[PDB]
C-alpha cells in the first residue's frame, strides 16, 4: 500500500552537446504481476519531453492534464511551449494538490528553440524544482540510476555517444529491479531532429 | 528494558600532542527538565585513564563500582601492578565496551555514553566511545548527547584529522574545550555552569580540575531584542 | 544549513546547496536564497515545494502590495504575511524560514518556524546544521561586526554545517543587503567540495547497446 | 465477482466471467452474467466489491446509451474505455471509491479491429491481446503467454480459453460455477450458449 | 520520495 | 542421584557385574532358535515344578516386538519386561519417523545398545 | 516561568528568556513580554506560535476598540484573551498573564489558565510550562509594596524558578507599568543567580 | 522500548581477479545525521589470506569479525595448524550468523581471499548467514548505487560487440590489480557524491599469494 | 519459481537463481537445488538462509543414516526428517518452501513437498515459490505422463521461463535436473536473458513482448 | 483440511473426507488422505492448521499401535476416544496447541455396535450418529436430521452421504475436489473405489 | 518538534 | 511531601501524613517516618507497598547486620536501600531519603531516587510524589543550624508544598536523631497552616 | 488504584 | 535486510 512501488517503472534524462537524452523502460504491472510490457512513461508537447514515474492511473491523468494546459497555452500565446516554462507549469499543477498529491515522478527534458540550450529538470509528488546540468533520475530504481548516471557520464557527449551511456544507465539499473524492465525506450532530442530507439533487453 | 529516569549531559574530549583532555558538567536532570546537580561524571582509574559517563546516572554509579572493583582485582597477585602491569586505558575501554555489548544482547541496557581518555604505557594517546547499544568508535574530537552536535564542529576545527594532534598543544586544546562548554550552556537545557575537566598528559600526568565555571558569556546584547518581530518598544 | 548575521549597515544570510530524498543527494548545487522583494531575501529548510511556494506567494503579494503603497516593501510586511499562513495550516506546511532585508525603517533579521512562530536575533541558524552552525556563531560573533567580518562568519557557519552535517553539504550561497545599496547574491559564493578527476573514462564504443527498432519522431505542426 | 478474462484474436474479442456469486460460505447464484452491453459493438465485464460492480456498470451504460440517441453515431471502443477510465480515475479520490475492475471489448468499425482495454478500480487502463483481473491472471497470463498466436481465429480462441478455464478449475481454490462467454466483432455481440 | 539544510 | 559405578574392571580384566549377569542368564529355563529355509522357530522350556498354574494368563515366554519380530529370552524374567517394552516403542518410533518397520538386525542393535548401556552407567545393574 | 505583581504605583511584569525544542535552546533571549496596548502587556507560556498569534489578534482589537470608544481597560484586553483562548481551547494550548495600568484602577493582573478560565489576581506565577502556583510565598508579598521591593520579589521568584528548573533560563525581563510610563529592566545571570 | 539494533552507515565493495581479490570500505562512521568516526577502519586481516568485513550495525559488525578471528585462533589449535580456507571459513561464519537466527546480527559480510587452487575468490552473507560465492559483491548503505556499475564495468552486461547487431555479448575476461583499483576508486567517488552517509576517506585490502596489502585514498568530507 | 514432476522418464526439476531483498534484485547466480547424494535432490524456495541451512544440514543426516543403516535413506524418511525438523521450529518464523526429490529401487522416482507450516506431500507435479502459479499454468496444460526425456525437460525450462517472465521476483537463469535409476543428472544453465529471445524466435511465442 | 463427515449407521460407520490441499491460491494435491488407521476396527478423520493434522494424527496411530503390541488385544472405539480427547485437552492449555479436530468410526466386536466420536480441538468429546467439522456441519447436519433414519443399511448411508457431498458441491465457495469415503464394519475398513 | 517558562 | 536536614546535634526527618488513592485521601494520619535501626531512619515516597517491602528488608539486613558486625553506618543503610532499588528498578516505584546518627559521622543524609542512585547531602525534600528539588532556597539553609530553626525550617517547607499541593496534607510528623535519643514531634494544621 | 507526597 | 522463488 504504498502508491510509488505498485506499478514500477523508470526514468532518465541527460544533457549532451546540442543535445537532450530521456529514456523509460516499458513495464506496467501490480505489484509482482507483470501486466503490460508496452507502457510508455515519456509523452511530449511539441518539442517538449515529459517523463512520469509512479502510479500509472496519475501518469494517464497528468498526461491528459498536460496535453490539455499546453494545447490552450499554444492557442492563446500563439507559439509552443519552451521547456524552462513547462517546468514550472508542471511545478504549479503539482503544489496546487498539496494535500492530496498526485503519487508522481515527472522529468522535463527538450531544447529551448530560442536559445538552442538543452534543458533537463526532476519533481518531486508537490512539485519541488530539480534542476541539473548532468542528469535527473526517477522511478523505483532511482538509486540504482543514480549510481550508474554518476559513474557513466561525462559533460559534452555527442548524440551517438549520449545514446550509449543513458542506455547503458538504464538497462543494468532495471536488471537490479524487480519492478522495473519488460523493455526501453531512448529519446535522443537534437535541435530540429528526434530519434526513437527500442532497446533490446532480458524479459524478466 | 527500561527507561532511564534521572541523567547527565554530554561529555566532550579531544587529543593533543602530548595526550587527551576530557570534560563534563555537574548535573542531574529529570524527565521534565529539573535539576538535581551536584554530579561527578568524570572517573579517575589509576593515574593514566578518565572515564567520562553521560545518560542515567544509576548505571553510571554502577559503571563506577566496576572500575573501583576492576582496579583492586588488578592488583590481587601482581608485584608489578603500579608498574608494568598496571591497567591501561586499552583494557578498561575493552571491559566497559564487553559489559556494554553484552547487557544490550541481554536486552537489559546500561543506559549511558561512555568515552574513555588516557595515555599508554608507549606514551600513545587513547580516545574511544561506547554506549549502551555496544557502538564503539574513535576520533580526535570525542563527544555524547548534545556535545556530538554542537562541540564536535568547534573542536574539529582544531584537530580535523590525525596529522594535526601534533601541531595542537595543551593551552590551545583545553581553550577549545572550555569555550565549547560554555555554547553546551548557552543551547543545552540540561546542561549546567559548573563542570569538570581532566588532561591526561604523558610528561606531566593526570590534571584533575573540579567546580570550575563557565566564565566571559555574553548576554548584554539581549536588552536591545524587543518583541519578536513588529514591537518597537 | 540556513544562517542569517546582522552587521553595522546591514544584514547577510547564506545556505548550503543540498536537497536531499531520504539518504540520496538529489541536488549536489541547489539554491536555498529565494528573493521575496529585491532588497527582502529568504533562506529555507524544511520541505522544499513547501519553502519555494510559501517564499513565491508572500513575493508575489508584496509586490502588489508595494505598487498598490507606492512604497518599497517592509520586511514586517514579509513576516506578518509568512507566520499568519503558515499558523492557517498549523505546521502542515513544512517551511522553516530565515527573513532578512534592508527597506526604509532599517536592516532586519528574523526567523519563522513551520508553526507561524517568529523570533528576533543578531544572528540565526535553522535547519539540520543549526547546530553546527549556532556552535560557530555563539563562539565568533560580536557586536559591530564589519560587512567583511559578517560575510566570513556566516560562511564559516555554513562550512561547519557542509562538514559536520550529513543533511548538509556542496557550495555555500550567501545574499548580502546593506542600507543605501543593491542587495548583492553571491550564488556558489563558496566551492569547496569540487568532484576529483575520474580514474577512467565510461565512453563506450558505439554500437554496444543492442536496438530492436528505430524511428523520427515529429515534434512539428 | 472473481474471475474475469479477455482475449483478443484476429476479427473478434472473447470476454470469459465467472457465473458464481458468494456471499459468506454460501454461493447465493450459480448463473450471474457479469457483462453490460455499453453499446451494439462494446462489452464490459466487472468484478469487485458487491453492489459497486452492478452500479458502475449500469451508470456506465446509461450515459454510453445517452451519448448514441444524442448523436445518433457509436462512440469507438478506444473513446469508451478513456471514458470509463476517466470515472474511475476521479473515484479513487472520491468520499467512498467504486471497488470495480473492467474488461472493456470492442469491434472499431472505421478501423476494422477488435480491441480489448484493461482497467482497474484506480484507472489504470492498458490495451492488450488478452488480460485478466484478480487471481485469474496468476495462472491465465503464463499459459496465454505460451499458446496466444495473434492470427488467431474465433475457434482457436475459444480453445485457448478452455485451457485457461480447465486450469483455473484444478488450481484455483474457490468453485467460480464455470464462465459465460461473450465474442464481440463486426456482426455485433453474441454469447456462446454451451461452455 | 519529497526534497527536503 | 545413586552414581556407585557397579560395573567396573578387576586386575585380570574381567568386569565380574556383567559376568555374574551371565550366571543369571545359564540359571534360566533354555530357549533355543532354528531358522530354516523361509521360517524360524523358537523353542522355550518352562520348567514343571509348577503346578497349579493357569497357563491362560500367565507371561508367555515368546513376546511380539512388532508384527513382524518377536524376541525370546533366557534369565531374569523382570529384567525381560523392561528390554522387551524399550522395543516395542522404538519399533513404533522406527515406523513413525523411517516410515518402515525395523530390520531384525537394527531392532538386535537396539536391544544390545541398551544392554550395554547398563555396563559402564552408575548406580545400575 | 512568568509572573506579574501589582504594587503601590502600578505593576511589574517579569519573565525569562529561554524557548525550547526539546532539549534545544532555539531562543536563549527570548521576549516574552508582549505590548497588547501601551500600558497593558501579557506574559506567555505554552505553544510560541499560539501565543503570537493570540496576542497579534488581541493587539488588533484593542487597537479598532480604542479608535472608537477610547483607552481600554485591563478587564477588556483579560477579556479579548479569555474569548479567543476559550472559544479555540480545543486547538490551542496558550497559558497568559495580563497586566495594565489605569489612572482610575491602577495595577490589575488576570491570569488566562490553559481552561479558557479567567482570574483576577494580586500577583500571578505561572512555572513550568504554565503551571500558576497558589500560595506562592503569600507572606513574601504584600500590598501596595515598594517598585524596589517588587523587583527584588519577582527578581528572586524567577531566579528560583530558573534554579530549579531547565525550561526557564538565560535573563530575567521586567515591565514596569506606571503612571510615569513604560519601564523595560533586564537582569543577566551573573546577577540574579548569586541570590 | 529499548531497541537493541542501530544502524552505523558504511558500504563495502568486494571484487575477485584472476590471481587477486580486493575488499574496499569507506572509513566514515554515522549515527542519524552526526558523524562519530571519519577513520574507524571495518575491513579486517583475520589470518590465513582472509580479510573480513561486516557492515551495518557497528556492534554486532565488530561481535562477529571478533568471534570469525576468535574461530580461526581455534582451527590452528584443533587442527595442527592447518591453513584454513576460503570456503571453509565461508561455511564457518554461516553457522556463526544462523546460531543468533532469532536475534539476528544486522550486517552484511564479505569476505575476500585465494581458494585452493590460487585464484582470486569474494564471499557474501545475508544477516543470518545464507552464503554464495561471487566475482564481484557491494554491500551496505550504498550498494544500490555501485552494483549495476560493476555489472556493466566487470562483467560488461547489456554491453554487445559494434557492429554484431547486438548478437554477439562483450567477452568476459579477468582485470589486472590496476584496473579493479581504479573501478574501486570510482565506484566510492560516484557514491559520496550522491549519499551523505559514504564519504571521508576509502580503504582497500587486497590480497594476493604474496600476502595482504593495504592502500588509503581521501574521499569529500561533507 | 521451482517445479518437479514425475513422468514415464523419471523426474524433472527446474528452478530460477534469483535472490530478492524487497524489491530489490540481490543475485541472479542462487543454486536453489541442493545435490544432497547422487540419488536425492532438495529444491529451496522462502527464505535463503532456512533454505540453504537446514537443507545442508538434511544431507548430514542423510549421510549419517548410509553409515549406521549401511543403505542410501529412502525420499521418503529424508523428507520427514527435514518436515519432523521444521514441526519443532513452528511458529518461530521459518520461512520454506520444498521438495525432496529421488529414485530409490524400493520407492522408484518420489517428490515430497515439505513447508515451514510442517505439511509434507507427496505427489507427482509441485510448483514452490512467488512465481508457482505462471509455471503451473504452462506445465499443467503441456502435462503428460508418457513426455518424452528431452521434451519433459524443455517443458520444465519453459515452465520456469514463463514463471520468469511475468513474475517480478522470479529470474536470472534456469537450472535443469534429470533424475533416473542411474542417479540425477545436471542439463545446465540456462540465462532467461538469452533463452527468451531463442524460445520466441523458435516457438513463436511471446507475442505480448515488442521485438 | 475442511470437509470431514461422519454417519452411523446399522452394522457400520461411514466417515467422508476431503480430497483437496491448498495453501494460498493454489490447490496443491487434490488426492490427499486425511484418515490413518488407529486399529484394524478404528478409524480416525481430521482437519485444521496444516502440519499439526498429520502429526497428531501419526501420534495417535504409535500411541494405539503400541497398546495393541504391548497388550496383544484391539483397544474399544470408547477407549481410543476417551485418550484422544485427553490428548487434545493436555494440548489446548500447552505453549503451542495442537489445532486439530477429528472423527473417529469404530466397530466395538464385543458390543458388536458401531461408534461415531466427534472431537474438537479444544477436547469437547460427543458421541453422535451423525457428526462434520468446520462449514460442512451447517449444511449436512439439517440435510441428515430429515434424510437420516437409524436403521438404515451400508447402502443407504452411502446414498445419504452422496446428497450431503452434492449439498456441499453446489453450496460451499471452496472446491474440495470430492471426498474419499471409508466404511468401518465387523470385517474391519475398507475404501469405497469409485465416489 | 515546535517551540514552547 | 517528605524531607531530612542535617544540624549541629544530628538530623531531623520531616513529612505530611496523607495517603491517595485517585483524589480519595486512604490514610489522613499515615507515618512515613520509618525505623531500619535504633538511628537510621528513612523517608518513603511513591508506592506505599513498594516502600513498606523494601523498609521491612532493609531492618532485616540491619538487624543481621548489628548481630555480626555490631552497630552498622548511614551509609551501610543507604547502601542496602540502593542495591534493592537498583536490581529491581522495573518493578519498584520508591523514593526514599535515608537520615541516620552516628556518634563518629553524626547527622547524614542520602536520598535514593526513582533511578536507584545515591546521593549524600546536607539536606534533601522531595515533593509531589518523588520529585527531589535541587536549590529548595539553599540561602534558607545553613550548616550547622539549630534544633529549634531546623524544626522551623522543615515546618515551612512542607506547610509550602502542602499548600499548592494535593497529594500532601494533614498532620506534619518530625523525627530527631541525636546523641541524646529519638524525639517525635508533630504539628497539627491550625500550628502550621497560619505560616 | 493503588494507594501513594 | 535478509534474501529470499
Ligand atoms: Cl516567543
Ligand atoms: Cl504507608
Ligand atoms: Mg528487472
Ligand atoms: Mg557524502
Amino acid at each position: 500500500s504504498d502508491p510509488s512501488s505498485i506499478n514500477g517503472g523508470i526514468v532518465v534524462a541527460m544533457t549532451g552537446k546540442d543535445c537532450v537524452a530521456i529514456a523509460c523502460d516499458l513495464r506496467l504491472g501490480s505489484q509482482s504481476l507483470g501486466v503490460s510490457n508496452k507502457f510508455e512513461k515519456i509523452f511530449h508537447y511539441g518539442h517538449v519531453f515529459l517523463g512520469i514515474t509512479g502510479l500509472a492511473t496519475d501518469v494517464t491523468t497528468l498526461n491528459e492534464m498536460f496535453r490539455y494546459k499546453t494545447n490552450l497555452y499554444k492557442l492563446k500565446e500563439e507559439r509552443a511551449i519552451e521547456p524552462e516554462t513547462f517546468t514550472q507549469l508542471v511545478s504549479s499543477s503539482l503544489y496546487e494538490r498539496r494535500f492530496g498529491p498526485y503519487f508522481v515522478g515527472p522529468v522535463v527534458a527538450g531544447i529551448n528553440s530560442k536559445s538552442g540550450k538543452p534543458f533537463i529538470a526532476g519533481f518531486d509528488l508537490i512539485g519541488c524544482i530539480d534542476e541539473a546540468k548532468d542528469f535527473i533520475v526517477s522511478g523505483t530504481a532511482s538509486d540504482q540510476l543514480f549510481g550508474m548516471c554518476e559513474s557513466l557520464y561525462e559533460p559534452n557527449l555527442e548524440p551517438e555517444d549520449l545514446f550509449e551511456t543513458i542506455s547503458q544507465a538504464l538497462l543494468n539499473a532495471a536488471d537490479r529491479d524487480a519492478l522495473s524492465g519488460w523493455g526501453a525506450v531512448v529519446y535522443i532530442i537534437k535541435k530540429d531532429e528526434v530519434v526513437k530507439r527500442y532497446l533490446k533487453m532480458r524479459q524478466d | 528494558t527500561q527507561q532511564p529516569i534521572v541523567t547527565g549531559t554530554s561529555v566532550i574530549s579531544m587529543k593533543y600532542d602530548n595526550g587527551v583532555i576530557i570534560a563534563a558538567d555537574n548535573l542531574g536532570s529529570y524527565g521534565s527538565l529539573l535539576r538535581f546537580n551536584g554530579v561527578e561524571r568524570l572517573i579517575p582509574v589509576g593515574d593514566n585513564t578518565v572515564v567520562g559517563i553521560s545518560g542515567d546516572i544509576s548505571d553510571m554509579q554502577h559503571i563506577e563500582r566496576l572500575l573501583k572493583d576492576l582496579v583492586t582485582e588488578n592488583a590481587y597477585d601482581n608485584p608489578l601492578a603500579d608498574a608494568e602491569e598496571a591497567l591501561e586505558p586499552s583494557y578498561i575501554f575493552e571491559y566497559l565496551a564487553t559489559v556494554m555489548y553484552q547487557r544490550r544482547s541481554k536486552m537489559n541496557p546500561l543506559w549511558n555514553a561512555i568515552i574513555v581518555a588516557g595515555v599508554q604505557s608507549n606514551g600513545d594517546q587513547f580516545l574511544r566511545y561506547v554506549n549502551l547499544l555496544g557502538v564503539t568508535y574513535s576520533s580526535p574530537t570525542l563527544a555524547t548527547g548534545f556535545g556530538a552536535h554542537m562541540a564536535n564542529p568547534l573542536l574539529r576545527k582544531v584537530v580535523d584529522r590525525e596529522s594535526d594532534i601534533p601541531k595542537t598543544t595543551v593551552q590551545v586544546a583545553e581553550e577549545a574545550i572550555v569555550n565549547a562548554m560554555r555554547v553546551l550552556y548557552y543551547r543545552d537545557a540540561r546542561s549546567s555552569r559548573n563542570f569538570s575537566l581532566a588532561i591526561i598528559d604523558k610528561n606531566t600526568g593526570l590534571t584533575f580540575k573540579k567546580n570550575l565555571q563557565v566564565e566571559n558569556m555574553k548576554w548584554d546584547f539581549a536588552k536591545d531584542i524587543k518583541g519578536y518581530g513588529t514591537q518597537k518598544i | 544549513t540556513i544562517v542569517g548575521v546582522k552587521f553595522n549597515n546591514g544584514v547577510v544570510i547564506a545556505a548550503d546547496t543540498r536537497s536531499t530524498q531520504g539518504p540520496i543527494v538529489a541536488d549536489k548545487n541547489c539554491a536555498k536564497l529565494h528573493r521575496i522583494s529585491p532588497k527582502i531575501w529568504c533562506a529555507g529548510a524544511g520541505t522544499a515545494a513547501d519553502t519555494e511556494a510559501v517564499t513565491q506567494l508572500i513575493g508575489s503579494n508584496i509586490e502588489l502590495h508595494s505598487l498598490y503603497t507606492s512604497r518599497e516593501p517592509r520586511v514586517v510586511s514579509a513576516l506578518q504575511m509568512l507566520k499568519q499562513h503558515l499558523f492557517k495550516y498549523q505546521g502542515h506546511i513544512g517551511a522553516y524560514l530565515i527573513v532578512a532585508g534592508v527597506d526604509p525603517t532599517g536592516s532586519h533579521l528574523f526567523s519563522i518556524h513551520a508553526h507561524g512562530s517568529t523570533d528576533v536575533g543578531y544572528y540565526l541558524s535553522l535547519g539540520s546544521g543549526s547546530l553546527a552552525a549556532m556552535a560557530v556563531l555563539e563562539s565568533h560573533w560580536k557586536q559591530d561586526l564589519t560587512k567583511e567580518e559578517a560575510i566570513k562568519l556566516a560562511s564559516d557557519a555554513i562550512q561547519a554545517g557542509i562538514w559536520n552535517d550529513l543533511g548538509s553539504g556542496s557550495n555555500v550561497d550567501v545574499c548580502v543587503m546593506e542600507i543605501g545599496k543593491d542587495a548583492e547574491y553571491l550564488r556558489n559564493y563558496l566551492t569547496p567540495n569540487v568532484r576529483e578527476e575520474k580514474q577512467k573514462s565510461y565512453k563506450f564504443p558505439r554500437g554496444t547497446t543492442a536496438v530492436l527498432k528505430e524511428s523520427i519522431v515529429n515534434i512539428c505542426d | 465477482m472473481d474471475i474475469i478474462l479477455g482475449i483478443r484474436v484476429q476479427d473478434s474479442v472473447i470476454l470469459a466471467s465467472s457465473k458464481a456469486v458468494t456471499r459468506g460460505i454460501s454461493v447465493l447464484k450459480d448463473s450471474d452474467d457479469k457483462t453490460r452491453q455499453l453499446s451494439p459493438h462494446t462489452l464490459m465485464s466487472f468484478a469487485g466489491e458487491a453492489g459497486d460492480t452492478v452500479q458502475f456498470a449500469e451508470y456506465i451504460q446509461a450515459n454510453i446509451q445517452l451519448y448514441s440517441i444524442r448523436e445518433d453515431y457509436e462512440l469507438s471502443p478506444q473513446a469508451v474505455s478513456s471514458f470509463v477510465r476517466q470515472e474511475l480515475a476521479k473515484s479513487i479520490r472520491s468520499r467512498r471509491p467504486y471497488q470495480v475492475n473492467v474488461l472493456i471489448g470492442g469491434y472499431d468499425k472505421k478501423k476494422n479491429k477488435p480491441e480489448l482495454y484493461q482497467i482497474d478500480y484506480l484507472g489504470t487502463k492498458v490495451e492488450l491481446p488478452y488480460g485478466a483481473h484478480g487471481y485469474s491472471g496468476f495462472y491465465t497470463f503464463s499459459l496465454l503467454d505460451h499458446h496466444y498466436r495473434p492470427d488467431m481465429t474465433t475457434e482457436e480462441g475459444l480453445d485457448l480459453l478452455k485451457l485457461c478455464v480447465q486450469e483455473l478449475e484444478k488450481r484455483m481454490p474457490m468453485d467460480f460455477k464455470g464462465v459465460i462467454v461473450k465474442i464481440v466483432d463486426k456482426d455485433g455481440i453474441r454469447q456462446v450458449d454451451d461452455f | 520520495x519529497f526534497l527536503f539544510x | 542421584g545413586y552414581d556407585r559405578a557397579l560395573s567396573i574392571f578387576s586386575p585380570d580384566g574381567h568386569i565380574f557385574q556383567v559376568e555374574y549377569a551371565l550366571e543369571a542368564v545359564k540359571r534360566g529355563t533354555c530357549a533355543v532358535g532354528v531358522k530354516g529355509k523361509n521360517c524360524v522357530v523358537l523353542g522355550c522350556e518352562r520348567r514343571s515344578t509348577l503346578k497349579l498354574q493357569d497357563t491362560r494368563i500367565t507371561p508367555s515366554k515368546v513376546s511380539k516386538i512388532d508384527s513382524h519380530v518377536v524376541l525370546s529370552f533366557s534369565g531374569l524374567n523382570a529384567d525381560s519386561r523392561i528390554l522387551i517394552e524399550k522395543a516395542r516403542v522404538e519399533a513404533q518410533s522406527h515406523r513413525l519417523t523411517l516410515e518402515d518397520p525395523v530390520t531384525v538386525e537394527y531392532l538386535t542393535r537396539y536391544v544390545a545398545g541398551v544392554q550395554q548401556r547398563y555396563t559402564q552407567s552408575g548406580g545400575v545393574r | 516561568s512568568i509572573m506579574a505583581v501589582t504594587f503601590k504605583d502600578g505593576v511589574i511584569l517579569g519573565a525569562d528568556s529561554r524557548t525550547t525544542t526539546g532539549a534545544y535552546i532555539a531562543n536563549r533571549v527570548t521576549d516574552k513580554l508582549t505590548r497588547v496596548h501601551d500600558k497593558i502587556w501579557c506574559c506567555r507560556s505554552g505553544s510560541a506560535a499560539d501565543t503570537q498569534a493570540i496576542a497579534d489578534i488581541v493587539q488588533y482589537h484593542l487597537e479598532l476598540y480604542t479608535s472608537q470608544y477610547g483607552t481600554p481597560s485591563t478587564e477588556t484586553a483579560a477579556s479579548v484573551f479569555k474569548e479567543l483562548c476559550y472559544e479555540n481551547k480545543d486547538n490551542l494550548t496558550a497559558g497568559i498573564i495580563v497586566a495594565g495600568y489605569d489612572d482610575k484602577n491602577k495595577g490589575e493582573v488576570y491570569t488566562i489558565p490553559l481552561g479558557g478560565s479567567v482570574h483576577k489576581l494580586p500577583y500571578a506565577i505561572a512555572v513550568s510550562g504554565s503551571t500558576f502556583i497558589y500560595g506562592y510565598c503569600d507572606k513574601n508579598f504584600r500590598e501596595n509594596m515598594s517598585k524596589e521591593e517588587t523587583v527584588d520579589f519577582i527578581k528572586h521568584s524567577l531566579s528560583q524558578a530558573i534554579k530549579w528548573d531547565g525550561s526557564s533560563g538565560g535573563v530575567i525581563r521586567m515591565v514596569v507599568l506606571t503612571a510615569a510610563g513604560v519601564e523595560r529592566l533586564i537582569f543577566y545571570p551573573d546577577e540574579y543567580e548569586q541570590l | 522500548q529499548f531497541n537493541p539494533y542501530g544502524d552505523n552507515g558504511g558500504t563495502i565493495l568486494g571484487i575477485a581477479g584472476e590471481d587477486f581479490a580486493v575488499l574496499a570500505g569507506d572509513t566514515r562512521n554515522i549515527t542519524d545525521y552526526s558523524i562519530n568516526s571519519r577513520y574507524e577502519p571495518k575491513v579486517f586481516d583475520c589470518g590465513d589470506n582472509i580479510v573480513m568485513s561486516a557492515n551495518g550495525f557497528a556492534a554486532d559488525g565488530d561481535a562477529l569479525v571478533k568471534r570469525f578471528k576468535n574461530s580461526v585462533k581455534w582451527y590452528h589449535f584443533d587442527h595442527n595448524d592447518k591453513k584454513l580456507s576460503i570456503n571453509s571459513a565461508a561455511r564457518n561464519i554461516q553457522h556463526l550468523l544462523y546460531g543468533k537466527r532469532f536475534f539476528p546480527y544486522y550486517v552484511h559480510t564479505i569476505i575476500a581471499g585465494l581458494d585452493e587452487d590460487g585464484k582470486g575468490a569474494v564471499y557474501s552473507f545475508d544477516p543470518v548467514g545464507s552464503y554464495e560465492r561471487e566475482q564481484c559483491r557491494a554491500g551496505g548503505a550504498a550498494a544500490s548505487l555501485i552494483m549495476p556499475f560493476l555489472d556493466n564495468q566487470v562483467n560488461f552486461k547489456n554491453q554487445y560487440e559494434p557492429g554484431t547487431n547486438g548478437k554477439v555479448k562483450k567477452p568476459l575476461k579477468y582485470l589486472s590489480v590496476e584496473e579493479v583499483i581504479k573501478l574501486v576508486r570510482d565506484s566510492f567517488t560516484s557514491a559520496t557524491e550522491r549519499h551523505i552517509q559514504v564519504g571521508d576517506g576509502l580503504e582497500i585490502l587486497i590480497v594476493t599469494k604474496d600476502g595482504v596489502r593495504k592502500e588509503f585514498y581521501e574521499l569529500k568530507r561533507d | 519459481t521451482t517445479l518437479a514432476f514425475r513422468f514415464q522418464g523419471g523426474i524433472i526439476v527446474a528452478v530460477d537463481s534469483r535472490a530478492t531483498a524487497g524489491n530489490w534484485v540481490a543475485s541472479q547466480t542462487v543454486k536453489k537445488v541442493i545435490e544432497i547424494n547422487p540419488f536425492l535432490l532438495g529444491t529451496m524456495a522462502g527464505g535463503a538462509a532456512d533454505c540453504q541451512f537446514w537443507e545442508t544440514w538434511l544431507g548430514s543426516q542423510c549421510r549419517l543414516h548410509e553409515l549406521r543403516e549401511k543403505e542410501r535413506i529412502s525420499v521418503a524418511a529424508a523428507s520427514k526428517i527435514l518436515s519432523n525438523l521444521v514441526y519443532q521450529y513452528k511458529g518461530a518464523g521459518l520461512s520454506m518452501g520444498t521438495m525432496i526429490c529421488g529414485y530409490t529401487r524400493k520407492e522408484g522416482p518420489t517428490i515430497y513437498y515439505v513447508d515451514s507450516d510442517g505439511t509434507r506431500l507427496k505427489g507427482d507435479i509441485f510448483c514452490v515459490g512467488s512465481g508457482q502459479t505462471f509455471a503451473y499454468g504452462v506445465l499443467d496444460s503441456n502435462y503428460k505422463w508418457d513426455l518424452s526425456v528431452e521434451d519433459a525437460l524443455y517443458l520444465g525450462k519453459r515452465s520456469i521461463l514463463a514463471a520468469a517472465h511475468r513474475d517480478a521476483y522470479s529470474g536470472g537463469s534456469v537450472n535443469l535436473y534429470h533424475v533416473t535409476e542411474d542417479g540425477w543428472i545436471y542439463h545446465g544453465n540456462h540465462d532467461v536473458g538469452e533463452l527468451f529471445w531463442k524460445v520466441k524466435e523458435e516457438e513463436g511465442s511471446f507475442n505480448n513482448v515488442i521485438g
